[PDB]
DNA sequence: TCTGACACGTGCCTGGAGACTAGGGAGTAATCCCCTTGGCGGTTAAAACGCGGGGGACAGCGCGTACGTGCGTTTAAGCGGTGCTAGAGCTGTCTACGACCAATTGAGCGGCCTGCAGCACGTGACCC
DNA sequence: GGGTCACGTGCTGCAGGCCGCTCAATTGGTCGTAGACAGCTCTAGCACCGCTTAAACGCACGTACGCGCTGTCCCCCGCGTTTTAACCGCCAAGGGGATTACTCCCTAGTCTCCAGGCACGTGTCAGA
């Protein structure tokens, strides 16, 4: 009977898998150049390249 | 023995958002320690000039004005008077 | 403590002034005025240090934040001018005779 | 023997560019290393005399404490 | 034979989620915010803090 | 050039500029003077570090207004022994 | 040819070389700043004025060094300046 | 007041020549005597505070064996 | 003081021990050991004084044969460096790039 | 209390042909105090050190060696124990 | 010949010395655990070495002012003498607080367990 | 069959709660000393007055030192390349320190007694 209790336990879980779901949702649509059907691995890396590019480019104006 | 708990209930009262590493604790329990010994070395050295076999906040009040510099002498002062007065009414 | 309004112990307090020869009595008001005044000390520097890491967006102090909150105020820099401390490094001070 | 080697002419740079020096010159090195030997020296006799007193093999960081402390040097987070 | 398969794709939901994590590794190092943390961040929060610095 | 922004960079930091090493063995160097066969505690090591670069640093800055008191850029023995001289040493 | 003169009398006697009603008057004149109608004694008075006296001849030794240093022999504050800049004044 | 200048400029040529000066430039005399000031004020609030704590009105030469003692400074023959 | 050979009294030196407030006991053998220390450095003192006395053709010594005896021996110096001496005088220094 | 008439019994035995000034006595006097309390002060630091509730020879003779320079602290040393094996042998 | 110091003589009290007893502290012995010390292998960064150029330091020359030195005039400090009080020192008396000892109670800390949250892994479903 | 996404399970860590133990705080009682208060006396310090000598202050003149300017040479600084040590990670053994228990000795406290030490006065000697 207390096996029922996992399934809180697991909507915990799936919860936080959400919260990641959404936020690469989010992290992908605030990027340049948007390209919808980038999987997780790619917005991430994507989001790498941007940062990247964003670090450079303000660098690049100054010294 | 420590005063960890009381540095950090004090650190809470004042920054109630800030936590403190073991190294800082340790630098704070160093500080208090130095600070003890300076006033009871002089609390019983002015009892000694003095030919009194006992301390009292008349002792520490001088230790610590001889001791701390303008303002923390003030200040310092003034919260012993208090704890005192409201020690002993209490 | 409880009475004294005090966060600090006054029962250690009195311990520590009778013991070590410092005297032969020690009188009530003596454990807790002194209890008062390392709190008031203690909360001081927690004041600047926690400001220290405030300032380096920092909500933990640690030894460089202590060394920084000291050096900056003149009287605690006074009061601990022969005070080292660990990891607490130094201030970033260059004369201007040195730049171009 | 001659450990005092081990510290390198980088690292007595770097120490003096710590205490804001902008321009060493040659003789420095040489002169450091001596100045350092003798604050070793001191600090170390009264270490290593304290923790005979206490009849020990072991020399702890409070001896060195200790070995400051009458020096005028006191130590925070070492105990 | 076919018990590899089931083999195989564990291996590749480990690569995935690997890959992922390296990711957010290398996202979180390049957000300033981060370099105020001395723990490693959690995936949530990494995600979170590049989402803000933007 | 480089000697200003060294010096930022070394100021800046907190980690030690000696190298640990030959430190311990020049401590049991040292020791060995006064007594053999000596066992050591690294935190006792640790403190003397700490100490020793502290020193050195403050007799740094002083060489330094010594050199900059004649009116100087580099700093020599001459300016050391003058505020070791005055120190006491 | 005079000063060296001066200053060999000077080291060899070992009179104090203040007056002592201006020194009596001035140590008056700083005790009355903390606390009026005041009493002294003269020996306390006296054991004050060899220590101010004492300070003083410590400091322009320390002060003559720093200008033989810069090449110089005339004295100036910027001397003393240094010198107890050095000992921690 | 301004007993400080009660100090003369042969009073400061005689202290400079115990202490080896052979020769003075202008400014000394005043930086001499600000810096004496601020050394005595130093030494009397010590040995005032001694008094006041004794709840005397008179100082005595305690009083300033004890304020210089405890600013460093011992001295012999005044007990 | 006879039994140890001491000129220096031991009584007295246990008295200062036993109430000075340093420990709540004083072995029997410490005030002689003392004595005797105390008794050595005092006669280094005199026997380096009665010369300084000697060499100024004085049959009585004086504070300036006490600066002079113990600014010129090394140990005493290191050991005496912050002591001021009333009447003790200066010894007569001066720096040879100043001499004609 | 004081110590003229052993400071004066020394000086007879290592110079016999002179004698000490008013002034020098109370420069002698003063010394013997400072030099007393530093060495008791050493070792009641090394008694609270080691946790101990008794001063003996050892903590004064450790404090002879901490306080004093090297050739100066080896007679010293030899005086002291001399005196406490001639005491306890007399 | 006089003044100050040293030596000698006299008187009184305190401290030191000697004697005795008990408890606590120090010293000694045995056992156990952790840290330090010692050794081996691999990788990366630091240190060491070499070369070339510029700036800094040192040396030399010239000029002017401030400082140093001496003389004369004016003033204060020092020395000696006179007068009075408050504070300091000494003695005696009385009380409250602290110390010492015993007895209780409550809160907090430390350790252990439980619950909740987080991380990693495996399986099923969906898409190609 | 491969890759991604979604769902559930297993294990670990942190926070909260509970249990057990200790200390401090609290409460109560007794005894003595030290501190506080009161009274009395004397000295040193403070205040005032007068005179003389030496020092300080003011004025004048000249020199040396310090400052400013110019020129030359060497060392240090900066960069690149090569070699070694430092640093990092992993593994093993022994000794010292730490912890616990037991025994013996010394000092402190208490008690008793005397001389020397300390202070004061006189006489002689050495230096003035």
């Amino acid at each position: 009977k207390d096996k029922a209790k996992r399934v809180s336990r697991n909507k915990s879980e799936k919860k936080r898998r959400d919260q990641f779901n959404v936020l690469i949702k989010e992290l992908g649509s605030m990027l340049p150049g948007n390209a919808r059907k980038m999987d997780k691995s790619t917005v991430l890396q994507k989001s790498i390249d941007f940062l990247r590019k964003h670090k450079e480019t303000t660098a690049q104006s100054d010294a | 023995e420590s005063y960890s708990i009381y540095v950090y209930k004090v650190l809470k009262q004042v920054h109630p958002d800030t936590g403190i590493s073991s190294k800082a604790m340790g630098i704070m329990n160093s500080f208090v320690n130095d600070i003890f010994e300076r006033i009871a070395g002089e609390a019983s050295r002015l009892a000694h000039y003095n030919k009194r076999s006992t301390i009292t906040s008349r002792e520490i009040q001088t230790a610590v004005r001889l001791l701390l510099p303008g303002e923390l002498a003030k200040h310092a002062v003034s919260e012993g008077t208090k704890a005192v007065t409201k020690y002993t009414s209490a | 403590s409880s009475r004294a309004g005090l966060q600090f112990p006054v029962g250690r307090v009195h311990r520590l002034l009778r013991k070590g020869n410092y005297s032969e009595r020690v009188g009530a008001g003596a454990p807790v005025y002194l209890a008062a005044v390392l709190e008031y000390l203690t909360a001081e520097i927690l004041e600047l240090a926690g400001n220290a890491a405030r300032d380096n967006k920092k909500t933990r102090i640690i030894p460089r934040h202590l060394q920084l909150a000291i050096r900056n105020d003149e009287e605690l820099n006074k009061l601990l001018g022969r005070v080292t401390i660990a990891q607490g490094g130094v201030l970033p001070n260059i004369q201007a005779v040195l730049l171009p | 023997r001659d450990n005092i080697q081990g510290i390198t002419k980088p690292a007595i740079r770097r120490l003096a560019r710590r205490g804001g020096v902008k321009r060493i010159s040659g003789l420095i090195y040489e002169e450091t290393r001596g100045v350092l030997k003798v604050f070793l020296e001191n600090v170390i006799r009264d270490a290593v005399t304290y923790t005979e007193h206490a009849k020990r093999k072991t020399v702890t960081a409070m001896d060195v404490v200790y070995a400051l402390k009458r020096q005028g040097r006191t130590l925070y987070g070492f105990g | 034979r076919i018990k590899n398969a089931r083999e195989a794709h564990s291996q590749i939901e480990k690569r995935r989620r690997d890959k992922m994590n390296s990711f957010i590794d290398e996202l979180a190092s390049l957000v300033p915010t981060c370099n105020a943390m001395s723990r490693k961040l959690d995936k949530l929060t990494v995600l979170r803090m590049a989402v803000q610095h933007m | 050039t480089v000697a200003l922004r060294e010096i930022r960079r070394y100021q800046k930091s907190t980690e030690l500029l000696i190298r640990k090493l030959p430190f311990q063995r020049l401590v049991r160097e040292i020791a060995q003077d006064f007594k053999t066969d000596l066992r050591f505690q690294s935190s006792a090591v640790m403190a003397l570090q700490e100490a020793c670069e502290a020193y050195l640093v403050g007799l740094f800055e002083d060489t330094n207004l010594c050199a900059i008191h004649a009116k100087r850029v580099t700093i020599m023995p001459k300016d050391i022994q003058l505020a070791r001289r005055i120190r006491g040493e």
